Parts: structure tokens; C-alpha cells; sequence
RNA sequence: AGCCAGGAUGUUGGCUUAGAAGCAGCCAUCAUUUAAAGAAAGCGUAAUAGCUCACUGGUCGAGUCGGCCUGCGCGGAAGA
């Protein structure tokens, strides 16, 4: 693999749409087939198209040092694999959610379905979102 | 479905059922036989198109049932009936026979992405272009 | 095993081992890779 | 740009040649215009790393010796036979 | 088997191989095999070189052949006692120095360049080396 | 170099005595004494164990490193112990222990009797199994050697002494 | 380098249809899903299957990798 600039254009590409979203949301595959990129990428298709980076570059120098642009808490989210994902389509949508109801949707392990901004906390399954 | 333990992809030249001679004892090495495989077949082969070479996938189970999901006909063979050339590659760097339309392919592309795992239509058309300059024909433009 | 005054790498799964100053060829796929000499 | 930091040489003929370059440091002059030829002495290593690019032989060169500012341009080299080292490479005076 | 044609002479002296060769740079082509040793190359020894060298990288690419024999040599046959004139020409060997270039070959990747003169340096009996063409 | 300067944690209960260059590890396993090259440096100064090449010889960081998997080991081995698993493929072979002698039927015409050395227990819950347990590692490995050394996997049928963590290739006979 | 994963969709790709299905060989040497996956490097199938590897995720933690010029060394090196 070749230098740190074409490392760079995966951090200039991730921060292009950071500071445009709304939501942020966690999803891990230690176990994940590629039966988990037939519905869980191509969900993506349903919603816009291509451009929603689920990139997976969470080192703990990698991706941190293109988290104090914008939303300064995912600098410490390090190992336990994280998987980016916004929301462009619609203030406050339904993705964190679309992961909720995709629990029993070969989802044992996603790094604690966590979620990450909005009410800048941890853990907790959200319902008062916009329908 | 399951992993992978008993169960292959299948069917070549579904226009005829019971492919023996081209497939054989590959769905007969497992568990299944080709007794029933045309019975639980018999209600796919008039609700599509007769004579076209359409793969199938036989899934197995260890309850003596077994159940199918037919797939789409590969570009293979969906670009000799759309043509209207039954030839194939043979040798793709020397010929070119195939006359073809990329609107001509197109309309019959959407019924591919019913099967096929792609976000839009059109994104997925150039897959079948991929496939078409592979056997010696010429999407116009 | 071949006893060839010059060996080399057959494979990708030969290893060079020089054991007891003799320089020794170790294959763990295939057992015709196996030799040893210079 | 190609600086070379060179010396002047004090010694020339077959042994003094032979004895400079068994010590890393293949000798060169640098000629033309109206002005003396200038024998110069040089290191082997440096310029070998130069040499090896394209725009060594194209561009005007700036060997620096006593703190002149010299510019240069490299007219012709002796290449060792068979081992890949220079013997002397002639310099014009551009 | 390259062998000259009508020379002036059938059998010439022995002579010394001394000195630097001149052919010592890449002229024709851009990938050469530069001779390290000091030796003779027989006919048999530069066609042989040769078909290893043509069938090595494809039919594809022009190679250039620098040298040429254009020397006999004599060999007294078995149970012949000494004297009795000079012995019957045999074959033909070139005088090769320390830097000549053997062959010259152009068109071809320069990894697959590299893996024909490996080749072709197993039937020569000196021993060669890899080289380009430099510029200037 | 990497390996040495990797301290092995010593647990608590065992104690290591340093006795110069002779080193004697004591646990509810068992007790495993060793005496190290004196390229080593072992300084047990801690609740851990570290190492370092000793000054004069040039291997230093390589002896460490052999000296660091070696207390490695007699650190597990004192504490949970090791395991070799065999089994014995083939038509009528069985296997039995008596106290610390394995009989063996391997199609011989006379039966083999294997003796354990001390501190090793094998046991024997199957007629083609054999596990064994000590709590040196390379004790017992030269012991499950001896064992496949009696009769070596066959490449045709896989028929012999193998151990259950083992891979066989098979051949044919090229026209039947 | 190790420790835990993916290694896909079309695609049986056509050719003598005996089948060459990523893996006898002729050829284009594709496109998408994209954390990443070559219509494919090995073993393995009549042909499928399977075990993996490239490439990409995490842990880890620092140097590691591939050539060149050379000093001293090893093998090649068996006789009454």
C-alpha cells in the first residue's frame, strides 16, 4: 500500500460530509459474512446511494485525527470496531433506529449498538426521533 | 439458509428439466434426488420463460425437504436471446458478432435487479457491460 | 531427498534452514521440495 | 539542483589518479570558456546517487569548490568497465 | 553457429587476452549482459546462450548479438605425437575482456530482460552481469 | 530481543527462586528446577519475572529470549499443566495404561510397552485416545514423540499413532 | 509477523456443449456491494463442494522490508 497522502484522501473524504450530518451510529462485524454486505450495505441503497461512508479506519491515531474537525467525542472510541455512519437524508432520521429494529437482523455483535451524537451521551435506544 | 454443508449452485439450460447428462450426480452426491427436484420446479418453469438456460439454487437440509429460490439467467445467455445471436465467446479478442443496444439491454436489466445485488438500476447495467465486450459484442451508443 | 549441490526455493512454503552448518531446504506442503546441500 | 562540494587537486598522473579513487573519490575536471582547466576532486558516493537520475545530464549543474559558485554542465563520463562506479566525467564550462 | 566467411587465413597464432574491451555500453538496444570474467566464448557457446536467451522472454522483442568469433582455433587429434605442423581448425571462439557486452535486447519488460540473461549467463563460462542503457 | 523484553508475570502462591544461574519454579502442579546459559540476566526484583542479555557475550538478547518461553512455560506448567492428544487410527488399535505403562496393539506380532517418565500422567478414555499430562511442555512433547515414533501415520489411510491437533495428506496408488 | 473475521453478487462466463463452475487450456483481463474481495495464487473435485491466500477491520507495538559495493567465512570437496 502506498504513502500517507492516499491515506489522507480517505480522511479528507470522511470529514467532507462530517460537518453536514446529524446523526452518528456505531456498527461492528467481528463474525460479519458477506451475507451482512447484502443487507446491511446495500440498506444504504434504499436511502440516497453510495456516499454513506461506513468506512472502518478506527485506530486510535487513524480516524482520531480527523474527529477534532467536527463532533468532538468520537476521539476516544478506539478498539471494539466502529463502523461511521450519518445521517444526511432528513434532520434527526431514522438510522440509529433502522439499527434498533435490526437487532434480530444478524446483529449479535455491533459494538454495543451504541450511537453516538445528539444528546452527547452513551448508550440508550432513542424514540423521540421525527417520522 | 444455512452455511454452507450440503447445498450447491445449479441447473444448467433450464428449458428442459432434470439436467442429468450436464449436471448429474452433483445434487445426487448429498441427499437429494432428481425424482422430486422437478416436482417442486414444476410450478417456476411456465411462470417464466421455457427454453432459456436459468440456474437455480438447491438447498439442502438434513429432513429429507429441500426448497429453491430461482435466480435470474446469467448475462451469458440473457444476451443471446436479446441480440438474437446463439453464439457465445469462443474467442473474444478476434470477433465481434453481437449488435446490441444499451437501451435494448436496459429494459430487460430491470428485471435483473430484482435478483441482483445492486443500490440502483443503472449502476448495475455496466456490470452486464463488463460481460458484454467479454464475448464479442459491441454496446451501441 | 534431493542431495543437490545448489538448492532453492521451490515453493512458497520452502524455508531455508542452515542446521548444523549444512543449509537445508524445509517444505510443508510438498515432501519432493525437501534437499539439502550448499 | 545538483551542488557537489569538490576539491581542487593537488596531484595528477596514473598512480596519483589510481590512489585518489581507491579511497571512495573518483577525480573530474572542470573546462571551457577562456579561462584555465580547473582538476577537481570530488566524492564518489555523492555523485553517484546523482548521476543515476535523467536531469543530471540535462540541467546546468552548480559544483561549489573553495566557495565559488560555479555553473557547470557535464559533457562526458568515464564509466568504470565492468563495476558500476565512475572514473572521471568531464565538465563544460556552461 | 556463427562462423566467418572466406577469411584471409585458415589457422592463426594463440595470442594473449589482455587489456579492457571496448564495447563497454548498450548501444543498440536499452537491457545488455555485460561480461565480468576473462575468457573465450566458442560458437557453440554464444548460439546455445542465444536459444536459452530467444525462448526465454517470447518470440517477441529484437536481440542484438555484439559479438562474433571470427578466430580459429586447432586441436591435434587423439594418438597424433607433437609437431607435424600446425593441427586442424575446430571451432571458433571469441577473445572477451573484462566489460564487454555480450548481447543487447530491447521491447521487453525489464523483469522479464532480467530472467533471460539469468538464463543465457548459465551456458556462457564467465561470469556476466546486468546492465542498462545510461543516458549520454 | 522482542521475546525478552516481554515479562512473563509470575501468579501468586509459586515462587521462583533465584539460586544464581539455576532457577527452581514450585507450584500445586508440580515443582520444575532449570539451570539457564549464563549469556542470560534474570532478575526477579518484582511480582514479574524480566530478562536481559548479560554483558560480555554477543547472543545475550538471543539466549534471553529462548530463557523467557522457557520460564513461560514452566510458569503454566506449574499452575495449569499441559496437554498432548493422540489417537490411534487404524483397525484393532487399541490402547491401555497401567498405572504409568501404555500397552499398545499397533498390528505388531509382540505388544509394546511404553514407560512414563516421572510426573507424567496419561490416561486413556478411549480405546483410540490417548491424553496425556505433565507439567513440563518439552517432557511430555518428546513423550507424544516416542508414542508416534512406534507407528507413524500412514499417507495412504491415515492408519497409526497421530495426534488428535494433526493434519495427514493422502496419497493414492495412481491407477486403483 | 502473530491473535480474532470477510474472502462476496452476476458467474454453470462462453469453447469441442462428455464438464471444465475463481483453480488442464484457449480470452476479454469487467462492473457493482463496498470495512475489502483477484470473474482468482495453492491444495483439493469427472464437474460442483470444501480448506485458505491475497486485499481490507480491530488488538498490538515498534522498526521492518527488498536490492547494491565489499572483508572474513560454509557447502560443492570421493582413492587406494
Amino acid at each position: 500500500m502506498a504513502l500517507n497522502l492516499q491515506d489522507k484522501q480517505a480522511i479528507v473524504a470522511e470529514v467532507s460530509e462530517v460537518a453536514k450530518g446529524a446523526l452518528s451510529a456505531v456498527v461492528a462485524d467481528s463474525r460479519g459474512v458477506t451475507v451482512d454486505k447484502m443487507t446491511e450495505l446495500r440498506k444504504a441503497g434504499r436511502e440516497a446511494g453510495v456516499y454513506m461512508r461506513v468506512v472502518r479506519n478506527t485506530l486510535l491515531r487513524r480516524a482520531v485525527e480527523g474527529t477534532p474537525f467536527e463532533c468532538l467525542k468520537d476521539a476516544f472510541v478506539g478498539p471494539t470496531l466502529i463502523a461511521y455512519s450519518m445521517e444526511h437524508p432528513g434532520a434527526a432520521a431514522r438510522l440509529f433506529k433502522e439499527f434498533a429494529k435490526a437487532n434480530a437482523k444478524f446483529e449479535v455483535k455491533a459494538a454495543a449498538f451504541e450511537g453516538e451524537l445528539i444528546p452527547a451521551s452513551q448508550i440508550d435506544r432513542l424514540a423521540t426521533l421525527p417520522t | 439458509a444455512k452455511k454452507v454443508q450440503a447445498y450447491v449452485k445449479l441447473q444448467v439450460a433450464a428449458g428442459m428439466a432434470n439436467p442429468s447428462p450436464p449436471v448429474g450426480p452433483a445434487l445426487g452426491q448429498q441427499g437429494v434426488n432428481i425424482m422430486e427436484f422437478c416436482k417442486a420446479f414444476n410450478a417456476k418453469t411456465d411462470s417464466i420463460e421455457k427454453g432459456l438456460p436459468i440456474p437455480v439454487v438447491i438447498t439442502v437440509y438434513a429432513d429429507r425437504s429441500f426448497t429453491f429460490v430461482t435466480k435470474t439467467p446469467p448475462a451469458a445467455v440473457l444476451l443471446k436471446k436479446a441480440a438474437g445471436i446463439k453464439s457465445g465467446s469462443g474467442k473474444p479478442n478476434k470477433d465481434k458478432v453481437g449488435k446490441i443496444s444499451r437501451a435494448q439491454l436496459q429494459e430487460i436489466a430491470q428485471t435483473k435487479a430484482a435478483d441482483m445485488t445492486g443500490a440502483d438500476i443503472e449502476a448495475m447495467t455496466r456490470s452486464i457491460e463488463g460481460t458484454a465486450r467479454s464475448m464479442g459484442l459491441v454496446v451501441e451508443d | 531427498m534431493k542431495v543437490r549441490a545448489s538448492v532453492k526455493k521451490l515453493c512458497r512454503n520452502c524455508k531455508i534452514v542452515k542446521r548444523d552448518g549444512v543449509i537445508r531446504v524445509i517444505c510443508s506442503a510438498e515432501p519432493k521440495h525437501k534437499q539439502r546441500q550448499g | 539542483m545538483f551542488t557537489i562540494n569538490a576539491e581542487v587537486r593537488k596531484e595528477q598522473g596514473k598512480g596519483a589518479s589510481r590512489r585518489l579513487r581507491a579511497a571512495n573519490k573518483f577525480p573530474a575536471i572542470i573546462y571551457g570558456g577562456k579561462e584555465a582547466p580547473l582538476a577537481i576532486e570530488l566524492d564518489h558516493d555523492k555523485v553517484m546517487n546523482m548521476q543515476a537520475k535523467a536531469e543530471f545530464y540535462s540541467e546546468v549543474l552548480t559544483i561549489v569548490v573553495d566557495g565559488k559558485e560555479i555553473k557547470v554542465k557535464a559533457q562526458d563520463v568515464q564509466r568504470h568497465p565492468y563495476k558500476p562506479k565512475l572514473q572521471h566525467i568531464d565538465f563544460v564550462r556552461a | 553457429m556463427l562462423q566467418p566467411k572466406r577469411t584471409k587465413f585458415r589457422k592463426m597464432h594463440k595470442g594473449r587476452n589482455r587489456g579492457l574491451a571496448q564495447g563497454t555500453d548498450v548501444s543498440f538496444g536499452s537491457f545488455g549482459l555485460k561480461a565480468v570474467g576473462r575468457g573465450r566464448l566458442t560458437a557453440r557457446q554464444i548460439e546455445a546462450a542465444r536459444r536459452a536467451m530467444t525462448r526465454a522472454v517470447k518470440r517477441q522483442g529484437k536481440i542484438w548479438i555484439r559479438v562474433f568469433p571470427d578466430k580459429p582455433i586447432t586441436e591435434k587429434p587423439l594418438a597424433v605425437r607433437m609437431g607435424k605442423g600446425k593441427g586442424n581448425v575446430e571451432y571458433w571462439v571469441a577473445l572477451i575482456q573484462p566489460g564487454k557486452v555480450l548481447y543487447e535486447m530491447d521491447g521487453v519488460p525489464e523483469e522479464l530482460a532480467r530472467e533471460a540473461f539469468k538464463l543465457a549467463a548459465a551456458k556462457l563460462p564467465i561470469k556476466t552481469t546486468f546492465v542498462t542503457k545510461t543516458v549520454m | 530481543s522482542r521475546v525478552a523484553k516481554a515479562p512473563v508475570v509470575v501468579p501468586a502462591g509459586v515462587d521462583v527462586k533465584i539460586n544464581g544461574q539455576v532457577i527452581t519454579i514450585k507450584g500445586k502442579n508440580g515443582e520444575l528446577t532449570r539451570t539457564l546459559n549464563d549469556a542470560v540476566e534474570v532478575k526477579h526484583a518484582d511480582n514479574t519475572l524480566t530478562f536481559g542479555p548479560r554483558d560480555g557475550y554477543a547472543d545475550g538478547w538471543a539466549q534471553a529470549g529462548t530463557a523467557r518461553a522457557l520460564l513461560n512455560s514452566m510458569v503454566i506448567g506449574v499452575t495449569e499443566g499441559f496437554t498432548k492428544k493422540l489417537q490411534l487410527v487404524g483397525v484393532g488399535y487399541r490402547a491401555a495404561v497401567k498405572g504409568n505403562v501404555i500397552n499398545l496393539s499397533l498390528g505388531f506380532s509382540h505388544p509394546v510397552d511404553h514407560q512414563l517418565p516421572a510426573g507424567i500422567t496419561a490416561e486413556c478414555p478411549t480405546q483410540t485416545e490417548i491424553v496425556l499430562k505433565g507439567a513440563d511442555k518439552q517432557v511430555i512433547g518428546q513423550v507424544a514423540a516416542d508414542l508416534r515414533a512406534y507407528r507413524r501415520p500412514e499417507p495412504y489411510k491415515g492408519k497409526g499413532v497421530r495426534y488428535a491437533d494433526e493434519v495427514v495428506r493422502t496419497k493414492e496408488a495412481k491407477k486403483k
